DNA sequence: CACACACT
DNA sequence: AGTGTGTTTTTTTTT
């Protein structure tokens, strides 16, 4: 949501999750940015539909859009002894979702 | 406009409308509704161009949900005598335990819990001037993956006098109720939070562990009050939460 | 005015009906004329109920609501022309005799098909009086209106009185005019404004807002302002229940002045009278009311002993135990003495008490018990509040056009008793803003451009959760609560509530909430959904007007605050000093060294415990007491 | 056109009795006739103003009670609406009291020079032009027998709140204090008027401020044939007159219970105006004069009848020999008997009281006499009722707050539309007290800004660029106490307290006070508590009290001849220093040249103080023996 | 609403 | 002489 000194009141942003529905999702560079952002990706998917209520702005949008997350391994290299939740350093819930 | 017709990547637009004493105040906001009235134009006051509006004829309700129920029972004494008969047998405790959560494969007895706190504590209000808080709130603790969301936006759909949510999507500041700057007046104004809405109604809310925890700690205030007391930027009103 | 003078006639007839009413105004009369010989001069305002007048002339008393605007001002002109002939004592303040004084008519009782609510008004009744009782919100300052002008050439002899009322004293809409005051008058005449014997009326812009619990789910209160011109001037604070009687009227042409034209009309209920009930639960305007006979009880049980005690029980009948925290609470109650000295230092008579308490120890619902009972209660809690918002607000106001002072709670706080919840989740800076004000109990407000100093003397309570969930004894009370001393020893009391369970004492409260749970509220059928409704209160304005009751109680103990003002004794002051002895030095660690503050604490409470034996002066037994509690306390026990 | 009611004002006779009594009123009346002297310093224009005195007007009713003449009631017709009867003054001075009549040296003949063209070439000269002054009222009783000897009936001042429409006609008195002052700023009552083929000086008055240009002529020769005659700005002939408003807040106590306090503007000229300070509180009297307004504001909002309320008298509150304190003070020892009569309720400390009675006065040095005075002393004991007792007694005493976020230097230069400059929270602070509120915990930024403006004696506000510097070397005070309310004897002297170092060694003087249960002082205090009951005087001892006026002139004295400090001081305390650091090297904090500068300012001061500069030797023993005692009550 | 300007 | 036209920084709230 974006505050419209032009039209005085607070206005939709265009959420780029918005512009992934109905389409496919790219996303890249996801394991290294930031974790509070990964859980609101996680809520944004959960439901395939975004729901906002803030600054006076209570509207939910549908988020139909195929993701696909790009991640490096711990160090960029993946060890096949290591567990797969210790080559990763993100959630548990995520890789489940 | 018409919120199923999701125009791709066109921002809803909206025009403004007119209603006479005998269609005025009839239905809330957030509540869609099928409209028939004449098409109307008048200036604002960029040439030639007037302000697009309706001037109403006919109120139908998109939604189709009645208006606010004061308890005249347009199910009549006969959809209610069949409740009551459902009530008489107590079989049927089981079919609306059974009902709620399709495809959930059991957790009966959690679907039971869940049907006796959307069912309503009663409040009593004491001679005195306490009060027995009749409204509870129910704690989800449990496994990922485990269709609890799914669950909860499954009862919000079956009552919707409160609203479902999550805790990143309600703004960290005024999750009852929020303060905001109105845009003609630069006192910041009491904007009503989820649970102004869920005030009188069963809430579910997502994410309550991922939300941060302090706002959370100013809920459990304002849930056992049953109110909630704001005295905020000097401006000390009192809203009511029975959710 | 064939039909104005007969509304005259019938109102004429209507005083002669009612002597009681022309004895009102005779008995207002001479208050007038002896407090002019001697002030407090009440205004020229005659009330009469709706329900009175309306039995003898059915037709009047309906035309006053059918028409008001056609029936009140010959009524008011009649009611000051028989007053006027009936005063009998024109010649002093011969000045003000020309300035006028306008007679003023009030109302009591409810119209109920008129008066209902903010909301529930719609212009379906406009132009007839009605009443509404709301919280007011917005109160804006006084302004005189100058509508009779005075203005004269010292060569007439004449002494001009060009009398203008526009828009709002008018009823008949009189056509605007400027009171340009012609320099010429008529023939030439340079017509000086004489300052005096003009008229002017301190006006008034009040918007007056619902009820949240009556405004239903999701729906803002309803708003709308009222006029009060220096006949009703400033009774009501802001944010108070208050019922006023108004009549629906419209200006501004509706905002229909040639073309948008889709605008809204311009309307507003201009009030006659006002009656301002701002109690909990529609009570007496946080105004106990007294009589002889209440006076006269009591005060024997007052004389026994026992009397603390049995108002101690009284306090939270719904709780179980903590008789030791009722009793704390209820010195609480009990206001202290002012002492004032001749500087700058003045000791305060304020009571403050910090507890600490599990969750669910009631201790809320208590702090909620002490709101309901005290007849200021600022409460809140440590989220509830923005600190500097309650404390101060100097942001500026759009209509004043600039910088404003908003204290949301502090200038609330103060001559009253207040509440505060949880503190240990207040703000930081609220609570080291609280810190020290509460202990010089003013506020010197110099921040940003505004330095007004306003005094903050107020009883406050506290409620803060420990740190832990629970109060461990391993932990020390500083590591449970990380609240500092800093004022923290400023708290007359200090309190610590563990929810720790014993059979005994878990069956007791088991049985109480038993008996709390059944127990069908008073009356009502037994299957029958609670009402809580508006109790449709006919009565408005002088219409409204061992255990022991509660409400009672409150009246007794506000009656204590009028009269009773114990002084420090002799014997009390001893044993104050004797227990101060090893008090301040006790070789048993109780943490929070007492220092200077508790000596004036136990001053305090031995002053509020003679407060409750109704004595002139404290007693040592006074003394005795609140040292005894207080150790009590500070033992933990 | 306009109804016309007859009322019995009587106003000639009122004029013709007030003509009566500006002849018949004497000094020997008031104890030749005080109104003919009074025109006699008209005529020598001795001063810029005469003022009416009710008293006068008092005297003069007691007189024609005294001959059994009504005398129309003149005092309450006059109460009633004086500013016709200020016209009627001005009338008579004008009209019945004589032109001035006696020769002048110089410096009045340049406005007579203007009166003199008025004839030649030929009222034609405006009174107020004929004569200068500000003719002013001032009340007749106050708290006597008069007005009935009852309850108020005007004369008793009264706040914001007890102002009703009803008094706008009426001189009023009013209490409180004055919130801001506006500067002085020329009013233009009478515009001369310049033609310029005829040259015709007409002269018109302007009473609403708003000036319409004439763009004609009366002159009767521009009025023929049809010559355009403009009459232009004669400024130097015309009348000018500087002008103040004032907004006035309404005492504390004053303002009801939990209201919001009101201000009200005060409009004054002349004598009055530039005579005023914000910070004063002020009882002044005044006729209410409600301001018409611009134009359009009543058609949209109503009459809304505003004020400006100016005010005809002005008494700032209480705000005798010089020397006869001087003789009583050797009595008292003040030294010992300010220090303890200066906080009786306190009792204790008594070394810290002798401190704060030489950091009243601090002392001033050519190159500054800066006692910069820490008191980290005790939390929860003192330094808050210890503090602002200095406040109210000594003028400019602040109690200011170091956070509370009470209110620090924030200056406002868009206080209006336009970039005019306002003082912040710290400017207040002067040389008179600076007294921290709240010194520990307080904001960082505060911190150093307030650290360089007392190492500085300057203020920089910046914003606009200029460096307004209003500060000179000012006491400072500091109420910082150690965190967590107990400090460690045993480690952190400096470090237990949230004052950093830095900060801690800018002051020249540092305190700790202790509260130990050790004792059974406990009970001594209990009883000057139990004095303060049932004796709500003091606790009764020989404090021998120094009243702050008296205590005033104690400072002013405290200034004496700046005593230049003798050479065998000089050796002392170089000596005393080396022995500090040398000690220091043994602690926790080493000796500074700017602690023996402070040292030097204690001394000086003490000595201009009572006694002398002389040897000086046994003042520097007794700052010093302060500088011990403050360092053994650090390290206890 | 209603009063100074700029021609009407 | 027609007739037209203009005047009433702070503080939370995001984050
Ligand atoms: N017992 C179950 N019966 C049927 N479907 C189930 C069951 N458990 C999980 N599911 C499915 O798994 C999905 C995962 O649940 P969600 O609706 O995403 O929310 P959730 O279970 O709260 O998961 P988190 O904790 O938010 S990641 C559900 O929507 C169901 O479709
Ligand atoms: N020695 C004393 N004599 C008289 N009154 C005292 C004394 N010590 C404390 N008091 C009382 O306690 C207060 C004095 O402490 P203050 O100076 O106001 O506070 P403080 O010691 O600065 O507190 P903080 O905020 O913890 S540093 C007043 O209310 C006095 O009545
Ligand atoms: N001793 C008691 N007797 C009766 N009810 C009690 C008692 N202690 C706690 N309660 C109940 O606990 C509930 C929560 O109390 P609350 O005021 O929220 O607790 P806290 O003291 O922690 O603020 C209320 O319903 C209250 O009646
Ligand atoms: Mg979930
Ligand atoms: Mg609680
Ligand atoms: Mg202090
Ligand atoms: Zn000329």
């Amino acid at each position: 949501v974006r505050k419209d000194p032009i039209t005085k009141e607070w206005t939709l942003e265009g959420g780029a999750l918005v512009l992934a529905d109905k389409g496919v999702c790219l996303i890249d560079e996801f394991d290294k940015m930031n974790d509070q952002d990964r859980t609101s990706i996680h809520e944004a998917m959960e439901q395939q539909s975004i729901s906002i209520s803030k600054a006076g702005i209570v509207t939910t949008l549908q988020a139909r859009c195929s993701i696909i997350a790009a991640a490096n391994p711990n160090g960029g290299r993946y060890n096949s002894t290591l567990p797969l939740a210790q080559n990763v350093s993100l959630t548990e819930p995520i890789l489940s979702r | 406009e018409i919120p199923e017709l999701v125009p791709v990547g066109e921002m809803p637009r909206n025009l403004t409308m007119t209603c006479d004493r005998y269609l005025t105040n009839k239905v809330i906001p957030g509540t869609r509704v099928t409209i028939v009235g004449i098409y109307s134009i008048y200036n604002s006051k960029g040439v030639a161009i007037r302000t697009p509006y309706i001037k109403i004829l006919g109120i139908q309700s998109d939604v189709e949900t009645s208006s606010i129920w004061n308890s005249v029972t347009m199910f009549t004494e006969e959809e209610e005598e069949e409740f009551l008969q459902l009530s008489r047998n107590p079989k049927l405790y089981e079919i609306l335990t059974n009902s709620i959560a399709p495809s959930i494969f059991g957790n009966e007895d959690i679907k039971k819990a869940i049907v006796c706190l959307l069912m309503g504590g009663s409040k009593k209000i004491l001679p005195d001037g306490m009060r027995l808080r009749g409204d509870i709130n129910v704690l989800l603790l449990g496994d990922p993956g485990t269709a609890k969301s799914q669950l909860l936006k499954f009862v919000e759909k079956v009552s919707p006098i409160a609203v479902y949510t999550s805790g990143k999507g309600s703004s960290a500041a005024g999750l009852t109720a929020s303060v905001q700057r109105d845009p003609m007046t630069r006192e910041f104004y009491l904007e009503g939070g989820a649970m102004v809405l869920a005030d009188g109604g069963v809430v579910c809310i997502d994410e309550f562990d991922k939300m941060r925890d302090e706002d959370r700690v100013a809920i459990h205030e304002a849930m056992e009050q049953q109110t909630i007391s704001i005295a905020k930027a000097g401006i000390t009103t009192v809203l009511n939460s029975r959710t | 005015d064939a039909v104005f003078g007969d509304r005259v006639r019938r109102f004429q007839e209507f005083l002669d009906t009612f002597t009681s009413y022309r004895d009102s105004v005779r008995s207002i009369q001479v208050y007038n004329s002896n407090n002019a010989a001697n002030l407090n001069i009440l205004p020229h305002r005659i009330i009469i109920s709706l329900d009175d007048l309306r039995e003898f002339d059915r037709s009047f008393w309906s035309g006053i609501l059918v028409e008001p605007a056609y029936f009140i001002p010959p009524a008011e002109k009649a009611l000051t022309d028989l007053a006027d002939s009936m005063d009998d004592v024109p010649h002093p303040n011969a000045s003000a005799v020309s300035s006028r004084h306008p007679w003023k008519l009030s109302f009591k009782g409810s119209f109920g098909a008129h008066a209902l609510s903010p909301r529930t008004l719609t212009a379906q009744h406009l132009n007839k009086l009605v009443s509404v009782e709301g919280i007011v919100t917005k109160t804006s300052l006084v302004r005189p209106k100058l509508i009779r002008s005075v203005h004269y050439a010292a060569k007439t002899g004449r002494f001009h009185y060009r009398d203008y009322t526009d828009a709002t004293t008018t009823l008949t809409t009189r056509i605007p005019t400027p009171a340009i005051y012609p320099t010429e008058d008529t023939e030439g005449n340079k017509l000086t404004t004489e300052y005096g014997y003009s008229t002017f009326i301190d006006h008034q812009r009040i918007t007056v807002q619902e009820m949240p619990e009556m405004a239903p789910a999701g729906q803002l209160p309803r708003s709308i302002d009222v006029i009060l011109d220096d006949d009703l001037v400033d009774k009501t604070k802001p944010g108070d229940r208050v019922n006023v009687v108004g009549v629906f009227k419209s200006l501004g042409a509706g905002g229909m002045n040639q073309s948008n034209t889709l605008i809204g009309f311009k309307t507003l209920i201009l009030g006659n009278t006002v009656y301002p009930l701002h109690a909990r639960s529609t009570g007496v305007a946080a105004r106990q009311m007294l009589t002889d006979f209440d006076i006269r009880n009591i005060n024997k049980l007052s004389k026994k002993k026992d009397i603390f005690d049995i108002l101690s029980q009284s306090l939270a009948p719904s709780i179980y135990g903590h008789d030791h925290i009722k009793k704390a609470i209820l010195l609480m109650l009990m206001g202290g003495v002012e002492k004032n000295l001749e500087n700058g230092s003045h000791l305060r008579g304020d009571i403050n008490i910090l507890m600490v308490g599990d969750p669910s120890t009631a201790k809320s619902q208590l702090l909620r018990f002490v709101l309901n009972t005290a007849s200021l209660a600022i409460a809140t809690t440590g989220r509830g509040s923005s600190g500097v918002g309650l404390t101060a607000a100097v942001t500026t106001d759009r209509e004043t056009g600039e910088r404003r002072l908003e204290a949301g709670a502090m200038v609330l706080a103060d001559r009253g008793v207040v509440c505060i919840d949880e503190f240990d989740k207040m703000t930081d800076v609220d609570r080291v803003a609280i810190h020290e004000v509460m202990e010089q109990q003013t506020v010197t407000i110099a921040k940003a451009g505004i330095h007004t100093t306003l005094n903050a003397r107020c009883s406050v309570i506290a409620a803060a959760n420990p740190v832990f969930g629970q109060y461990d004894v391993n932990r020390d009370p500083h590591q449970n609560i990380a609240l500092p001393d800093s004022l923290l020893s400023r708290f007359d009391l200090l309190f610590v509530v563990t929810d720790d369970i014993n059979e005994i004492r878990d069956r007791s409260i088991s049985e109480h909430v038993l008996r709390t749970h059944r127990y069908l509220p008073p009356g009502y059928l037994e299957g029958e959904p609670v009402r809580e409704r508006l109790n449709l209160s006919l009565a408005v304005g002088e219409d409204a007007d061992k255990l022991v009751t509660i409400p009672f109680l409150r009246k007794y103990v506000q009656y204590a605050k009028e009269r009773v003002i114990p002084q420090l004794t002799q014997e009390a002051i001893n044993v104050i000093v004797k227990n101060y002895t090893d008090l301040r030095n006790d070789d048993n660690t109780k943490k929070s060294p007492i220092t200077a503050r508790t000596l004036e604490t136990l001053i305090r409470l031995a002053t509020a415990h003679a407060k409750v034996r109704l004595s002139k002066t404290v007693n040592k037994v006074d003394a005795k007491v609140a040292a005894n509690l207080l150790r009590f306390a500070l033992l933990g026990e | 056109a306009l109804p016309s009611i007859q009322l019995p004002v009587d106003y000639n006779n009122l004029f013709n009795e007030i003509t009566d009594f500006l002849v018949t009123f004497k000094q020997d009346t008031l104890s030749g006739p005080k109104y003919m002297a009074m025109l006699q310093k008209v005529a020598n224009r001795e001063l810029n103003s005469v003022i009416i005195d009710l008293d006068d007007i008092l005297q003069y009713q007691n007189e024609k009670f005294l001959q059994g003449t009504q005398a129309d009631d003149l005092v309450s017709a006059i109460q009633q609406n004086a500013n016709h009867f200020t016209e009627l003054f001005c009338r008579a001075i004008d009209n019945n009291m004589p032109l001035p009549t006696k020769e002048i040296d110089y410096k009045d003949d340049v406005l007579d020079v203007i009166l003199n063209q008025r004839r030649l070439r030929n009222e034609l000269f405006p009174p107020n032009l004929t004569r200068r002054y500000f003719l002013y009222f001032k009340p007749l009783s106050q708290n006597c027998a008069r007005r009935y000897r009852k309850k108020a009936i005007s004369s008793k001042p009264l706040s914001v709140r007890q102002i009703k429409g009803d008094f706008l006609g009426q001189l009023i008195t009013v209490r409180g204090i004055i919130t801001r002052v506006s500067d002085v700023k020329p009013a233009v009552e009478v515009i001369a008027y310049t033609c310029d083929q005829c040259g015709y000086e007409v002269f018109q008055e302007v009473n609403s401020r708003t000036f319409t240009p004439l763009s004609e002529c009366t002159s009767e020769e521009c009025s023929q044939n049809q010559t355009k005659g403009q009459l232009f700005m004669s400024t130097r002939a015309s009348k000018f007159s500087a002008f103040q408003e004032c907004k006035i807040q309404e005492l504390s106590q004053q303002v009801p219970v939990g209201h919001i306090p009101r201000s009200l503007n005060i409009h004054v000229n002349g004598t009055l105006v530039r005579s005023l300070s914000p910070g004063d509180i002020v009882d002044v009297t005044g006729i209410f004069l409600p301001a018409p307004y611009t134009g359009f504001k009543a058609l949209k909002a109503g009459l809304l009848t505003e004020t400006y309320l100016e005010a005809q008298f002005v008494r700032q509150h209480k705000k005798d020999v010089e020397e006869r304190v001087m003789e009583l003070i050797t009595s008292g020892d003040v030294y010992n008997r300010l220090a303890k009569s200066i906080a009786p309720e306190i009792y204790g400390n008594l070394d810290v009281k002798k401190a704060l009675l030489l950091l009243l006065v601090g002392g001033v040095d050519k190159r500054r006499g800066d006692i910069n005075v820490c008191l980290m002393g005790d939390p929860g004991v003192a330094k808050s009722q210890l503090l602002k007792a200095i406040c109210k007694i000594s003028p400019r005493g602040v109690y200011t707050t170091g956070k509370g976020s009470s209110g620090a230097a924030v200056m406002k230069d868009p206080v209006t539309d336009e970039m005019i400059l306002e003082g912040g929270a710290l400017v207040l602070a002067d040389n008179g007290i600076c007294c921290i509120d709240e010194f520990d915990k307080m904001d960082e930024s505060d911190r150093t800004a307030i650290h360089e403006v007392m190492e500085q004696q300057t203020i920089s506000i910046s914003k606009a660029g200029i460096n307004t510097t209003l500060n000179a070397r000012t006491s400072i005070l500091a109420a910082a106490n150690p965190l967590y309310g107990r400090y460690n004897p045993r480690l952190s002297p400096l470090d237990n307290i949230n004052l950093p170092a830095a900060l801690l060694s800018r002051f020249d003087i540092l305190f700790l006070m202790l509260d130990i249960p050790s004792r059974d002082d406990d009970e001594k205090l209990a009883e000057h508590v139990t004095y303060v009951h049932m004796h709500n005087k003091q606790p009764d001892l020989d404090f021998t009290p120094v009243e702050p006026s008296k205590m005033r002139e104690y400072i002013a004295y405290a200034k004496t001849k700046r005593p230049v400090m003798s050479e065998a001081v000089n050796d002392y305390v170089v000596q005393a220093y080396i022995r500090l650091r040398q000690d220091s090297k043994r602690s926790f904090g080493q000796a500074t040249p700017r602690t023996l500068l402070g040292i030097i300012r204690l001394s000086q001061a003490l000595a201009k103080l009572r006694l002398a500069d002389m040897v000086d030797i046994d003042d520097v023993e007794e700052a010093l023996r302060l500088v011990r005692v403050s360092k053994e009550s650090l390290y206890q």
